[PDB]
């Protein structure tokens, strides 16, 4: 997921600029987004939630919105428990485990039901579980003492200002996620949000692994509060932005380092391509207009070419080989975009495969590595350019094996289908460096490939008054069978061909297609 | 300078678009929260159902096998019932929103009953307090805190 949020001073008409963009799956159920519009006469919301939520997760309206992207706020432990004589070892003696007989009904091939037994054991940790190894473990969750949820977020994207969109905030009600601001007076602002234990000692991947379940020295009882935790609020760069990266570079320049928090709150790791670009797209532009900055948002720079090919171009048509020096010369002819008509950039995906593994996120094969000190140009370079035309022997064969040639067309292999409309993709994966994500799935035995997740709800809002905004959702609306909006905005998708969305009243009167008219009587 | 003025609704009513976007007008909250929720029953009635079963502690009661770690799941953390005291602990005002968004589902659902799934209807009628739990299985309990990390398991979804 990508988010940025702009300050007036760096835009050519002088109000905020939001964008919202959350990358999930395609298909899994809980992860549908939906567009919305509601009115009341003491309230206004547009915009996207996962489908079961009644409140509005992206959303915004004439004064304000907000977006989110996953922080990964590490607001759970798993202990490994220590098992003794029917108990649990903690604190050096023998404690015996909280345990009801619960139970519940399976439905059966033939349509009955049967009643099956479960023990639920608990320690003072939380509700114990039996890993296929054998090992046990309990997790304590925080914040089940926090009903609100619903109602900050309610109340957040409803907020008359932004000092009452930071007084719910603070309630600590929503357990998780990065979440940027901006409204029309001219505020932006990102929060590292979510319900985080305190605690005494530790780093992160310490609480993100088993912590030792035998010690009430691991046993948090308390969380942190807002102004605790990693915010940025009208910083001199005059924008926010988040990617998934860690919390350190979320503006340019920084207000805030690692060393100004506990270091189990957020990972110290190397920042994805994408969120490098993230930053590089927002810190070198100004004087925004609302169609350059969604212009900037279809970013598709194979970011990961510009750091490996200078060095693994001339290491490659050194070899014998006719193919490798083919394949070195196809790919230095490249632009290094994710287009449509690129004939490298399905090899070059091949390549990093195996030069960065499947994920793209191996630091190993660089000669320069990642720096906190050189956010956005590290890391860089190849360590081992013999090994790496190796891995491009290799990436030859299976990019013939995949897709038929080295050189066919990305956007002839890659493509978005949905119902009966087909259409040539562009962009890609977000580890490459491409800040438009498609993360494309395996070919099939066509060597056709489409979207598993990325692009959703894509939008992106300027606070003038009235406000503007653009936004499209890639699979549609509705996904109930026989429906026509689910396939009927891919294709402008693949143009980038964004939908004006309609708040006001006239313009909603302009474009219905359906009156339902309703009555609520409790 | 002031926002443009908003819109006062005088009656309770959806604006469908030519893309399938609702726009809902309430002449109060809990009535555009009616209208949300018929409009999500209309265009993703059945895995919402299908969800909100789930969130129960009824997925394997109602679907079987498929559906019985998520269940398991669920009770062990006892998601199902720390819903309903999330559910009561409410609010008044939001939890009548919430009453309502799930009285929209509702009749949707009895309104238009060909345009649910046989397998879901079981899980009708919903109720405010399964609002509540999906939304606490889903920020605490796949977000959070995902069985695959406690469970020591595969990647997240499925596939």
């Amino acid at each position: 997921s990508n988010s940025w949020a702009v300050a007036p001073g760096k835009t050519a008409n002088g109000n905020a600029l939001l964008l919202q963009n959350p990358h999930l799956s395609w298909t899994t159920d809980y992860f549908t987004y939906y567009e919305a519009h509601l009115v009341t006469p003491d309230f206004e919301i547009y915009g996207a939630t996962q489908i079961g939520l009644p409140v509005i997760k992206f959303a915004f309206n004439q004064r304000m919105g907000i977006t989110n992207t996953v922080n990964g706020m590490v607001g759970a432990t798993n202990y490994r428990l220590t098992l003794q004589d029917g108990g649990y070892l903690y604190d050096g003696q023998v404690r015996p485990f909280e345990r009801p007989q619960a139970s519940y009904r399976l439905r059966q091939a033939d349509g009955t039901t049967v009643d099956k037994p479960l023990e639920i054991r608990s320690s003072v940790h939380g509700p114990v579980f039996e890993r296929a190894d054998g090992t046990a473990v309990a997790v304590r969750v925080a914040g089940l003492d926090r009903p609100g949820m619903l109602e900050q977020y309610f109340d957040m994207i409803t907020a008359d200002s932004f000092d009452d969109y930071e007084a719910a905030l603070a309630r600590m009600q929503v357990p998780t996620f990065n979440i940027v601001y901006a409204d029309r007076e001219g505020t932006i602002n990102y929060s590292f949000n979510g319900v985080a234990p305190k605690r005494a000692e530790g780093d992160i991947a310490f609480w993100q692994g088993l912590v030792p379940g035998d010690s009430s020295r691991y046993l948090w009882t308390e969380t942190h509060p807002l102004d605790d935790l990693p915010r940025v609020t009208n910083p001199p760069g005059g924008f926010v932005q988040n990617s998934n990266d860690p919390p350190w570079t979320p503006t340019w320049p920084v207000t805030y380092t690692p060393k100004d928090f506990p270091s189990y709150l957020a990972p110290q790791t190397p920042h994805s391509l994408r969120a490098q670009q993230s930053v590089r797209l927002m810190s070198e532009n100004d004087d925004l207009t609302l169609e350059r900055f969604m212009a900037l948002q279809l970013s598709h720079r194979a970011v990961m070419a510009d750091r490996t090919l200078p060095d693994l171009i001339p290491a490659a048509l050194i070899d014998p080989d006719p193919e490798v020096q083919a394949a070195a010369r196809l790919l230095a002819a490249w632009d290094r975009e994710f287009t449509s008509d690129s004939r490298a950039a399905l090899l070059f995906e091949e390549w990093a495969r195996l030069f960065a593994g499947q994920n793209f996120a191996g630091q190993a094969g660089f000669a320069t590595p990642w720096s906190l000190d050189k956010p956005v140009s590290t890391p860089y370079g190849v360590r081992d350019p013999k090994a790496a035309v190796d891995q491009l022997r290799t990436a030859i064969a299976n990019t013939k094996r995949k897709y038929g040639a080295i050189d066919r067309p990305f956007g002839d292999a890659s493509r978005m289908i949905l119902n009966d409309v087909n259409v040539p993709g562009a962009a890609g994966y977000g580890n490459l460096g491409s800040f438009r994500v498609f993360t494309w799935s395996d070919p099939d035995e066509n060597g056709v490939r489409t979207p598993v997740h990325g692009e959703t709800w894509v939008a992106m809002i300027e606070f003038s008054t009235p406000v503007r905004a653009y936004g499209l959702m890639s699979y549609g609306n509705s996904r109930q069978p026989g429906t026509t909006h689910y396939s009927d905005q891919i294709e402008r998708v693949s143009r980038a061909d964004f939908r004006e969305l309609l708040l006001r009243r006239e313009q909603v009167e302009a474009a219905v297609q359906e009156r339902t008219p309703f009555n609520f009587k409790p | 300078q002031a926002p443009i003025a908003a819109y006062k609704p005088r009656s309770n009513e959806i604006l469908w678009d030519g893309y399938g976007v609702p726009h809902i007008y309430g002449v109060d909250a809990p009535s555009a929260f009616y209208g949300y929720g018929w409009a999500q029953a209309r265009s993703h009635g059945d895995n919402i159902l299908r969800l909100y079963g789930e969130a129960r502690g009824k997925g394997a009661e109602y679907w079987g096998p498929d559906y019985e770690q998520t269940t398991v799941w669920l009770l062990t953390n006892g998601v199902p019932e720390r819903a309903q005291q999330w559910y009561a602990q409410q609010s008044p005002d939001f939890r009548a929103n919430l009453d309502a968004f799930a009285a929209g589902i509702n009749a949707y659902a009895q309104q238009n009953p060909d345009d649910i799934s046989p397998d879901v209807r079981q899980v009708l009628p919903v109720s405010g307090a399964d609002v509540v739990a999906h939304a606490h299985r889903l920020m605490n309990f796949l977000y959070v805190a995902s069985p695959g990390r406690t469970l020591g398991e595969g990647d997240p979804p499925d596939l």
